[PDB]
């Protein structure tokens, strides 16, 4: 059952756009005067009211686009608009480090519908989106390798259209939490594949089952590099009883989404985030997360670590083999960068119980303290752990060491490090000695060696 | 988190519900919710009978360093740095 339209083609339930396990039903695009899609552009120029546009020379020449810088579209998923303020803070973020012509595709129209059709209507977004790619290397020579469509959830997908129609030529998308239902498990055609552009990447936020977990994107690797914060499955800050989580640290609106959709609204805030933290989103590369997080996929290769977002670009591999898995940790709340550190430390004194914690002082800032071991503490022997402090902290002049145990030893026993060392992410090396032992709550400074 | 061991963010009446003992505001009339207790180097409040700190309180180890003494201070704005000692 085709359906064609002007300017955009035919659209035809066949499968696998329909009948297949996972879309049983037979659905059609609507539109394409329903889903009307528009394209808010806003530039380095006109920072704070977009200029709507369209595919033809009076409309790109009567604006603010130029065919010198690169463009960036942010398409939007289920139920959001083009005017949602993330799409608008992507731009005021890509802005404070580049001059860029951002468009955000607004296709509410269409977005604001049952489920099923608004994964239907994606095909006139991505048609729609091509054509204007298309049309500025038709009439402006402008080569879709100067094209990036950022997609969110259903906007990913209907990134991925984008592309699948400029048949890979536009120079990235990036799936920010992909949909999962009536994707996940369908083939390339259907969705973001790594085939759909030059380069993809993803960020995975919510790779729970929709059914029974509620998680909204997927699981499955569709891109080049597929980065996995926190483990892809839940995020940090989520977890918030209902009402803290509502009432937010403003918004009663920013908070009632992440009421509804936190780990799958996190993609677009750990990329916005990004934009401004270049080095902040590290991706260690590793079989899982569960091995991650058992201290065993640091640090970085000689190769590099790709960031996750804005800069996963600049990763040398990239194109080298797709579904390539990177784990990584963010915040909990805005500015969700973290820098891994790893410490050994070995132990002196007396064989007591206790945690210890260990405090990164470099010329950049110092830190939190953060807990190496908990257990009996033997003296010699060692305890590394790996650890996303919020502060990079330059080249590490001191490292104080401090335990403490939950019961009270009247014998008075002093515990101390003789040996730090802390590794980077990178893998710079910093030993730090000390030969005193300390009390129960006091603070061993370790000097350089 | 629900009323008890709650996680920074969740929001707070009194401090001994956060894990990190120490609810926090911004000003005056402002929503309380969990957060940090101090870095060395970063201002915090010493410990307080009023329930809910403008500034954290310290890491152990770590001494709040201000003027405690003051009695009105000793009410809401005993701030200091958290210096080791
Ligand atoms: C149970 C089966 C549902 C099937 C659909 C599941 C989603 C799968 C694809 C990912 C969706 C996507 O493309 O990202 C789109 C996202 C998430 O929408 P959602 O994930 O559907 O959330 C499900 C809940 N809604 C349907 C209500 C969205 O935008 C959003 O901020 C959703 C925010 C809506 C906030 C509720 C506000 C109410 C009015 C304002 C009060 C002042
Ligand atoms: C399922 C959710 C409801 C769908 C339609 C929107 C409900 C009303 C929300 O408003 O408001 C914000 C600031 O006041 C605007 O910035 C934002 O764009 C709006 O939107
Ligand atoms: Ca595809």
């Amino acid at each position: 059952k085709e359906v064609c339209y002007e300017r955009l083609g035919c659209f035809s339930d066949d499968s696998p756009w329909s009948g297949i396990t996972e879309r049983p039903l037979h659905i059609l695009p609507w539109s394409p005067k329903d889903v009307n899609t528009r394209f808010l552009l806003y530039t380095n120029e006109n920072p704070n009211n977009f200029q709507e546009v369209a595919a033809d020379s009076s409309s790109i020449s009567g604006s603010n686009f130029k065919t010198n810088r690169k463009t960036r579209f942010i398409i939007h998923g289920f139920i959001d608009k083009g005017e949602e303020n993330w799409l608008a803070n992507v731009c005021k973020n890509l802005f404070k480090v580049e001059s860029v012509n951002c468009i955000c595709v607004d296709w509410k129209g269409g977005s604001r519908t049952g489920y099923t059709q608004a994964s239907q209507n994606i095909r006139i977004v991505g048609a729609e989106v091509a054509y204007f790619v298309e049309f500025l290397q038709s009439a402006f020579g402008y080569s879709p390798s100067n094209v990036h469509v950022i997609g969110h959830s259903l906007g990913a997908h209907a990134a991925g259209e984008a592309g699948r129609r400029t048949n890979g030529t536009i120079g990235r998308i990036t799936g920010l939490d992909p949909a999962e239902p009536c994707f996940q498990g369908t083939p390339e055609l259907v969705r973001l594949d790594p085939s759909d552009a030059k380069f993809v990447d993803v960020i995975h936020t919510d790779g729970a089952p929709i059914v029974p977990n509620l998680g909204f994107g997927m699981s499955q690797v569709v891109g080049h590099l597929d980065f996995f914060p926190n483990g892809g499955v839940e995020m940090p800050g989520c977890k918030k009883n209902i009402l803290s989580q509502i009432v937010d640290i403003d918004g009663i609106w920013e908070g009632t989404r992440d009421f509804a959709a936190c780990n799958h609204l996190r993609s677009y805030k750990y990329y916005t985030d990004s934009i401004v933290n270049p080095d902040g989103f590290a991706g260690f590369p590793c079989a899982s997360y569960n091995v991650f997080t058992a201290n065993k996929c640091f640090p970085c290769p000689s190769g590099g670590c790709p960031q996750m977002g804005h800069y996963a670009d600049r990763y040398p591999g990239k194109t080298n083999d797709v579904g390539q898995k990177f784990y990584l940790d963010t915040g909990d709340a805005s500015n969700f960068a973290r820098w891994r550190y790893k410490v050994s430390v070995t132990l002196s004194g007396k064989k007591v119980t206790g945690h210890i914690l260990v405090s990164l002082f470099g010329n950049k800032g110092n830190s939190k303290q953060y807990e190496i071991f908990k257990g009996t503490l033997k003296p010699d022997s060692t305890h590394s752990n790996e650890f996303d402090s919020d502060v990079d902290v330059g080249d590490l002049q001191m490292v104080k060491f401090i335990w403490y145990n939950n019961v009270i030893n009247p014998t008075l026993p002093r515990v101390g490090a003789s040996k730090i060392i802390v590794e980077t992410n990178v893998g710079k090396q910093f030993n730090f000695c000390s030969p005193e032992t300390v009390r129960e709550e006091v603070l061993l400074t370790l000097t350089p060696c | 988190g629900i009323i008890i061991n709650l996680d920074e963010g969740e929001l707070c009446l009194n401090s001994a519900q956060c894990k990190s003992n120490c609810c926090q505001h911004d000003t005056i009339l402002s929503l309380l919710r969990c957060a940090l207790k101090a870095r060395e180097n970063s201002e915090c409040s010493a410990f307080t009978l009023y329930g809910v700190y403008y500034k954290c309180p310290c890491e152990r180890g770590l001494t709040c360093e201000g003027d405690k003494s003051l009695v009105g201070s000793i009410t809401n704005t005993n701030f200091g740095i958290c210096h080791n000692v």
